[PDB]
């Protein structure tokens, strides 16, 4: 459980993965709010631990910061195009319309889909199981507390987290 | 559907292509034109000067083909 | 029944009982009626979109503001776009998904063709005609715009003008 003193929330029964017994504002009270509670955890999740890789890499190699991202000129196209960061979020969302519809459809019909929409189908190795259905959760909770350290970390100090790094090494 | 879909769209599909990639890649090439500066292909269907230049009718658009002309 | 043709039969799946139906269709695209609720709101959406778009492209040129197709060296564009897909994104997958819920019987709830904002209480089915007889005219208008000003390279009003003089 994430306390020792603590006990289990009755809907929270140890059931879904990574459910170390903790809701104490009752956010997952229904068993179907529980649902999309669960849905919205796991894409957060993802999102984090492609956030965190994403902000760190780039950073590494030379480019930049998780912050400066605006006033970057991303550029050298095919024919000698340059844009800024405007043009390249809208790009991001007009590429975004359809892996989200169909993410939060179930499929591609104005039906009823039946298409899981937390753990879809893509597993060539067949690695899915309890112990890593876990470990995506839980490696996920701890990149999201990180970009939240990300964020104010820069807030309060004003330095790349690298250097607040290698400010306490 | 053989007929007017696979032989008829497939032969319109690409007499469009040529009127539009090939003609001008291949005019503007066996004038000399060194194929490193040439023009990509979509360039000619964004700038139409590109292809006014080469054959001078584009500028008309398709107003002579609506009127039979 | 009248037809978009003058001799021409109706396809068996168009029985007059959906607004707009003047028997036509004949690839067959609404042979199975859930395929033909699909179509039936998409074709009510391009409807309503194209009045829009129509709209916004004749009426400021009337009022001295420009022509469409230059309206981008006017404004900044890529900023409004993005503002645009901001208001979109969730509107557009409330629409979707017929409310807000992550459930799938949500769709079953709600009209996604016609939702019921009605405040002066006017949806019949001769009303309902209208919408979709004005929605096929700004979509064949809107294609006739785009193509103009491929042709032409002048604003629209002026192509009504050559027609005249
Ligand atoms: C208030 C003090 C406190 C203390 C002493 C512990 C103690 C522990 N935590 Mg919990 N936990 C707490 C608050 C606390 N927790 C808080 C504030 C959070 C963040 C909301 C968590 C989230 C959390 C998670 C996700 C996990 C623990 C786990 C653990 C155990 C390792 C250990 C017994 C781990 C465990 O389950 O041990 C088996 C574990 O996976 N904790
Ligand atoms: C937005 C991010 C997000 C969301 C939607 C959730 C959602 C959930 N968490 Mg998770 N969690 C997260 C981040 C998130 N978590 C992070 C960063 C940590 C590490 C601190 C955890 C640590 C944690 C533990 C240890 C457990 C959960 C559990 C849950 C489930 C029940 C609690 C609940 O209703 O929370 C809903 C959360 C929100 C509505 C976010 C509101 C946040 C406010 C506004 C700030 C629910 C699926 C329980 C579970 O059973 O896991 C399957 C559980 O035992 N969470
Ligand atoms: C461009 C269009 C677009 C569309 C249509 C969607 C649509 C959706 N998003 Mg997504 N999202 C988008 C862009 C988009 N997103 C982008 C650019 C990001 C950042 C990478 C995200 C990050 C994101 C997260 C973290 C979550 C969603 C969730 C959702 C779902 C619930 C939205 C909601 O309840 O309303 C909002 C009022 C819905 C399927 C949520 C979900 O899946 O709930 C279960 C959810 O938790 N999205
Ligand atoms: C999670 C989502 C995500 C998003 C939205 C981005 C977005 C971006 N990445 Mg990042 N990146 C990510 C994850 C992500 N990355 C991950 C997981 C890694 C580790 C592999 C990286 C490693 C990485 C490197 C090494 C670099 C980027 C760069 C970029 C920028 C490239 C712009 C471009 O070329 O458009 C082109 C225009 C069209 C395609 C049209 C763009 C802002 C580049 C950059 O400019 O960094 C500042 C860059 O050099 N990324
Ligand atoms: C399937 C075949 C095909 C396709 C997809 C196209 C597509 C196009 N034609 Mg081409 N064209 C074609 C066959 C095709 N054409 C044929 C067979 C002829 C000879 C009749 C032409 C003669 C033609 C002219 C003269 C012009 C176009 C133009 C156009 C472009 C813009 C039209 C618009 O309204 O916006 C568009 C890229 C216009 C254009 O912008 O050219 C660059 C233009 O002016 N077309
Ligand atoms: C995207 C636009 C759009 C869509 C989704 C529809 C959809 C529909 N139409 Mg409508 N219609 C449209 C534009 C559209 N129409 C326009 C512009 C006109 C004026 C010409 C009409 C005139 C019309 C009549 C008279 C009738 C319909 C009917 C229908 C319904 C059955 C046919 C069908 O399933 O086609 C699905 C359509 C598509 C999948 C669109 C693909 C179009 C392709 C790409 C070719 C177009 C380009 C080509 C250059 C010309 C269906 C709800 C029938 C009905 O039962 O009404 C209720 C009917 O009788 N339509
Ligand atoms: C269908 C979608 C649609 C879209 C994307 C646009 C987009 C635009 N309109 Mg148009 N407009 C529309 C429908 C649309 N219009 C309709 C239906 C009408 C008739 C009521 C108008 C009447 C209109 C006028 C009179 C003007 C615009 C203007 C504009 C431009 C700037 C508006 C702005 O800054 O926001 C401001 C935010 C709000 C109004 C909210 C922008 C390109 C301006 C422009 O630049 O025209 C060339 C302008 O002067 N619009
Ligand atoms: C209700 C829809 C509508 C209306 C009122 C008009 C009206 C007009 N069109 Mg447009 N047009 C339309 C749809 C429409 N069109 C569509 C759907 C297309 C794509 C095929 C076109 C393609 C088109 C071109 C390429 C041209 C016109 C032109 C014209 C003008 C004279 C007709 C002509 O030269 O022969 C052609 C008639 C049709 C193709 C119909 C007239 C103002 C001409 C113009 O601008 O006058 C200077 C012109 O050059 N139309
Ligand atoms: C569980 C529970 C509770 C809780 C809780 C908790 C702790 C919730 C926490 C929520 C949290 C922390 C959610 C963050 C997600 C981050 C996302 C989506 C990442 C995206 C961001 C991405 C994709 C990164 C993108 C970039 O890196 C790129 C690619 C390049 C960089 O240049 C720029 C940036 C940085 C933009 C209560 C409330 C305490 C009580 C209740 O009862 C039970
Ligand atoms: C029905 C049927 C068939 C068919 C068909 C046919 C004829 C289909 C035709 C469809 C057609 C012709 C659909 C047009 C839509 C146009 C839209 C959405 C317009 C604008 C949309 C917008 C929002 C405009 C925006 C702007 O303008 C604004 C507001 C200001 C400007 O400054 C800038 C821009 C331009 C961005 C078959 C295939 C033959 C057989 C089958 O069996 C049955």
């Amino acid at each position: 459980l994430w306390f020792p003193g603590a006990k289990p929330p009755a809907y929270l029964t140890g059931e879904f993965p990574a459910d170390r017994g903790f809701d104490p504002l009752g956010l997952a009270k229904d068993p179907a709010t529980y649902e999309r509670m669960r849905s919205s955890e796991v894409f957060h999740s993802r999102l984090a631990m492609l956030g965190v890789v994403g902000s760190l890499i780039p950073e590494l190699q030379g480019q930049g910061a998780w912050y400066t991202l605006s006033e970057k000129q991303f550029g050298p196209g095919p024919n000698g195009e340059v844009i800024g960061f405007t043009e390249l979020a809208l790009i991001g969302m007009l590429f975004s319309y359809p892996l989200e519809y169909w993410r939060g459809n179930g499929g591609f019909g104005w039906f009823e889909e039946k298409g899981d929409r937390t753990y879809p189908g893509f597993d060539p190795l067949q690695l899915t199981s309890e112990y890593t259905k876990t470990a995506e959760i839980k490696n996920g909770r701890l990149a999201m507390s990180a970009l939240l350290g990300f964020a104010v970390q820069h807030a309060t100090t004003g330095a790349s987290p690298l250097e607040n790094w290698a400010a306490t090494t | 559907h053989h007929l007017s879909g696979l032989l008829g769209l497939g032969c319109l599909s690409w007499a469009g292509h040529q009127i539009h990639v090939s003609l001008p890649i291949n005019k503007l090439l066996d004038s000399g034109v060194n194929p490193a500066e040439l023009p990509l292909p979509h360039d000619f269907i964004l700038d139409k000067s590109l292809i006014s230049q080469l054959y001078p009718s584009f500028s008309k658009g398709l107003a002579p083909f609506f009127t039979f002309h | 029944r009248a037809t978009w043709f003058p001799g021409a039969k109706a396809p068996p799946h168009l029985t007059g009982e959906f607004p707009g139906d003047r028997g036509f269709d004949p690839v067959d695209f609404a042979a199975n009626p859930e395929s033909f609720e699909r179509m039936r709101a998409s074709e009510v959406f391009h409807g309503r979109m194209a009045m829009l778009g129509v709209a916004g492209c004749l009426i400021p040129e009337l009022l001295g503001r420009g022509v469409w197709f230059q309206a981008g060296e006017s404004v900044d564009a890529a900023q409004l776009g993005l503002y645009f897909m901001f208001l979109a994104a969730p509107s557009e997958y409330w629409r979707g998904n017929g409310g807000f819920g992550w459930d799938q019987k949500e769709k079953k709830a709600g009209n996604r063709i016609y939702p019921g904002f009605d405040p002066l209480k006017m949806t019949s089915d001769e009303t309902k005609t209208k919408e979709i007889k004005n929605g096929r005219l700004a979509m064949i208008a809107f294609l006739g715009l785009v193509s103009q000003a491929n042709t032409t390279g002048v604003s629209p009003f002026q192509n009504l003008a050559a027609v005249f003089g």
